[PDB]
């Protein structure tokens, strides 16, 4: 943080719109935050989770679960969370101001996915496991009754593969038309 | 009652059924494989194999010319026909066509089936092959006719 | 002649879920061993059948193209060449019909 | 001695042990890739599960037909059983009895139906009776039948089996198809084949001969129902793939004065191949005239 | 109109124990507005119920009638979503539970006849409904055997009592 500019330019101007603001509490109310968002998704109390996540992150926690059971739990959390970086928005791109905060997660999590008859597909509910992820926390700075919230997860290319699915896949192959002979 | 009536009654009458034959002859001889309903390739099936019998005849012979010019709308066949179809079964006695069913058509779902002479420069039809000798039903009987013809021969 | 009563529901069952108006479950469905498409046993594969045909149609297209008018049938035999083929030595005085494809598997060459 | 209700019970209990403990040392839920390379249908990729997906799973992914036709399972060219789990990611390809060149098809079939007759042997007898196997001679499948080796007690020296004993057989094999018992197959150590058929010395020659050719020195079981026995090749997947069986015939090998040695002998065809009872009548005809290896 | 069979997809089960069985698998799909005689429709519908999958498709396949192809596409697109979106395995281990037709929103148009007069025509349209149950086709019923006969003509002799009095 010391050796990048632009993120300490990037929280003055934070400070800017709002004064009473600290780097040194964030990431505990992010956290907060952040499983405050996840245990919603097991009642899947939607109006609230507006008022916690961001519009652009609320599409990814619904779709894939709009018929499914979570069974999410939070057990321990390894290490402090850290303020990676921050950044805001261009100055008057269309009337309104941004600031994104980076934050990172290595805690312990649960998780319980069943089908829509109730068996289970994915994870397993008893055995927690460590979790890296990097967390992006954004909030609208121009609007008074803006507020941090759930964003965007970053994937690094270098993270370690996700647990295999319980079940098994057939991929097909390229279908071919009579004339078209299979090709490699 | 119908018993020994070896002709179809198709088309509009005796004359109508020989030109629908004779049409579907002069695209046999043109195309040397041609798609038509089962019933009429049936038909179709012995006047196409005598053409052949009277090609073997020769161009020469005033019978088959005359049978020629009547059998084919399209003057062009008949040189076709005494200088390539002949020629090609000169040492085949017979069995000049194979006949075979495919898919009934999505008009009106009438019994197909498809005609070609023997011979033909098109890519071959998919033909059904009878079983493998190397299967357990045929090594089986191959060792039984083993057995059997050296029981004979001692 | 009109009917004299109307016919109930009850008979009207009987008469239309009869056996011999149901449809008869076919036995002669067998996977085609080349392309592992359903096919009968005694009527060509749909699949092997259409695949054969295009072939024929793009032949046949080369064959008036190089025609070039009705009423003109050659008097001599016809052989189909590919891409990458020099005629034969048996493949002499035949019209030559040119291909700008590679020569199928299951179309074997003589 | 041991009762033979209570051997098999044993028996069972061992290869439930093993079986298990295979299960064990696996991992969770591992994936494999495995592409299925075949004139029909290329190109199609199977991620399954080491040790727990069989090729049989991987035929209900695409279609009943291979289910129901598919024989045999080629394993990177090797032949591979139907129900046999896989252990690791490989291209995989399926066989057929009315295939171009069926002869691991037909081999595998020969094999199978001679342990569906061999185990009729034991419960066969009388229970004062003592059994005991030899082993399952490689038998070509052109010599008309298939034969297998027995050995009976020594009050059975004169006596030999009639047509109603010959058809008591044939009813219990058609009881045995008609159970619809599925091939389990199970690879293990040589050692631990050992202790399961302990109570028979010609097996324990054949495991040790069989550990002797393979360099890791490990030998496959199959079980059917409560019936265990040392084969060597991949099997048939389930007994209802035969449909006309019939033993033919019993001979006895010579000599007789160190060990009498009887020669059991059938023939069987499957429900894919089934022939015309004149041309079935013919091949019982030939399968009860003695047949011998090269 | 009713709609019902759709929302029939939408239903979720509570998470199940390890202590109950697997429930099995099931999807409901039908197809709306079919230019088809629902009479007409009903026997293919009849035809391939209680089948499998796939060999409901070989028997569509080669049917004549217009309707099979209808029901063939249907079968096709509701085996895709099934594995896809419904946690279905194995393609192939699915066989129809229910298949029937219903009546549709049907037009009405004259048929002129002779001496002036007229009738009444319908362009009939009809429903398909099918719904697809994970597993193997359940065995049918076998036939009821000489000795099932024996023992029920025994039970109703046995079950008779002394009628009219105490
Ligand atoms: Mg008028
Ligand atoms: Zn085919």
């Amino acid at each position: 943080m010391k050796k990048t500019m632009a993120s300490q330019v990037s929280i003055r101007r934070i400070k800017d719109y709002d004064a009473n603001f600290k780097i040194k509490d964030f990431p505990e109310k992010a956290k907060d935050i952040f499983i405050e968002a996840h245990l919603c998704l097991n009642n899947s109390d939607h109006d609230r989770l507006h008022t916690l996540v961001t519009e652009h992150c609320f599409p990814d926690m619904t779709w894939d679960i709009k018929y499914k059971t979570v069974r999410w739990s939070f057990v321990e959390s390894l290490e402090p969370s850290h303020v990676v970086q921050v950044r805001c928005s261009s100055m008057m791109n269309q009337g309104n101001v941004y600031g994104q905060i980076t934050v990172r997660m290595h805690t312990r999590q649960t998780l319980a996915i069943y089908d829509r008859f109730g068996r289970l597909m994915y994870g397993q509910e008893d055995v927690p496991k460590d979790v890296l992820e990097y967390v992006v926390f954004e909030k609208q700075l121009t609007n008074p009754y803006g507020s941090w919230r759930m964003h965007t997860k970053i994937v690094p290319p270098w993270a370690p593969p996700k647990q295999p699915i319980l079940k098994t896949v057939m991929i097909p192959g390229p279908q071919l038309k009579p004339e078209e002979e299979y090709e490699e | 009652i119908s018993h020994g009536r070896v002709f179809r009654r198709m088309g509009l009458g005796p004359e109508s059924r020989i030109h629908l034959l004779r049409n579907l002859l002069t695209g046999l001889v043109r195309h040397e494989r041609i798609e038509a309903p089962w019933a009429r390739v049936d038909e179709m099936r012995g006047y196409a194999e005598k053409l052949i019998d009277y090609g073997k005849l020769g161009d020469t012979n005033e019978r088959a010319m005359r049978m020629a010019d009547f059998w084919l709308t399209e003057k062009d066949l008949i040189p076709k026909l005494f200088q390539v179809l002949a020629p090609r079964y000169k040492d085949q006695t017979g069995g000049y066509t194979r006949m075979l069913q495919i898919p009934n058509r999505s008009l009106d779902r009438a019994k197909m089936a498809v005609i070609e002479y023997k011979g033909n420069c098109l890519p071959p039809l998919p033909l059904p092959r009878r079983d493998s000798h190397l299967t357990l039903l045929n090594q089986l009987l191959q060792g039984l006719r083993q057995d059997l013809r050296q029981s004979q021969e001692a | 002649a009109a009917p004299k009563n109307r016919r109930t529901i009850e008979v009207n069952r009987c008469r239309r879920r009869n056996p011999q108006k149901l449809i008869k479950v076919k036995n002669n469905i067998d996977v085609c061993p080349e392309c592992g498409h359903l096919k009968q046993k005694h009527v060509l594969c749909a699949y092997c059948y259409e695949k054969v045909c295009k072939e024929t149609a793009e032949i046949r297209r080369q064959i008036g193209k190089q025609e070039g008018g009705p009423f003109k049938a050659p008097t001599i035999e016809t052989v189909v060449l590919y891409t990458g083929e020099t005629p034969s030595e048996q493949d002499q005085g035949k019209r030559i019909i040119e291909r700008d494809r590679k020569r199928p598997s299951w179309f074997t060459q003589n | 001695q041991l009762s033979p209700t209570e051997l098999t019970e044993m028996r069972n209990d061992l290869f439930n042990k093993e079986k298990a403990r295979q299960l064990s040392l696996t991992p969770r839920t591992e994936k494999i890739e495995v592409k299925h390379v075949g004139k029909t249908d290329p190109g199609t990729v199977f991620v399954m599960n080491k040790n727990i997906s069989t090729p049989y799973s991987c035929a209900m992914h695409l279609s009943e037909w291979y289910c129901r036709k598919s024989i045999l399972a080629l394993v990177d060219g090797q032949p591979w059983d139907m129900y046999k789990p896989l252990t690791k990611s490989c291209e995989i390809k399926f066989l057929t009895f009315k295939d171009c060149d069926p002869g691991e098809v037909n081999k595998a079939y020969w094999r199978s139906c001679a342990m569906m007759m061999g185990c009729v042997i034991e419960r066969a007898f009388k229970d004062e009776y003592m059994v005991n196997l030899v082993r399952a001679p490689e038998v070509p499948v052109i010599s008309g039948a298939f034969c297998y080796d027995v050995v009976l007690d020594s009050k059975l020296d004169e006596w030999m089996p009639t047509k109603e004993n010959l058809r008591s057989f044939t009813k219990d094999a058609h009881a045995l198809i008609y159970k619809d018992l599925p091939f389990e197959t199970l690879e293990v150590e040589a050692k631990v084949a050992l202790e399961i058929f302990q109570h028979s010395k010609y097996k324990v020659d054949f495991i040790e001969e069989k550990a002797s050719q393979n360099p890791e020195r490990i030998v496959k079981l199959h079980r059917i129902g409560d019936f265990i026995d040392v084969s060597e090749g991949p099997l048939i997947p389930r007994t209802s793939i035969c449909f006309q069986y019939e033993v033919s015939a019993v001979h006895n090998l010579q000599p007789t004065q160190p060990s009498l040695i009887r020669r059991f002998q059938g023939v069987s065809l499957p429900v894919h191949l089934r022939a015309h009872f004149t041309i079935w009548d013919k091949l019982l005809e030939r399968s009860r005239k003695m047949v011998t290896e090269d | 109109i009713s709609r019902k069979w759709e929302k029939k997809n939408k239903i979720v089960y509570p998470p199940q124990l390890p202590g109950e069985p697997r429930r099995p698998a099931e999807i409901y799909h039908c197809r709306r507005q079919i230019k088809y005689s629902k009479d007409k429709m009903w026997y293919l519908a009849k035809l391939i119920r209680g089948m499998s999958i796939d060999q409901a498709l070989a028997q569509l396949e080669f049917n004549d009638k217009k309707g099979a192809k209808i029901i063939k596409e249907v079968l096709l697109e509701a085996q895709d979503m099934a594995v896809r979106d419904h946690n279905v395995e194995f393609r192939s281990n699915l066989y129809i539970a229910e298949s029937t037709s219903g009546r549709g929103q049907c037009l009405k148009r004259i048929r002129y006849h002779g001496r002036g007069r007229f009738g009444i025509m319908e362009k009939v349209y009809c429903h398909y409904f099918v719904k697809l149950v994970e597993g193997p086709p359940p065995p049918p019923e076998p036939p009821k055997t000489a000795v099932a006969h024996a023992k029920e003509y025994i039970q109703q002799l046995r079950s008779r009592t002394i009628v009219h009095t105490l």
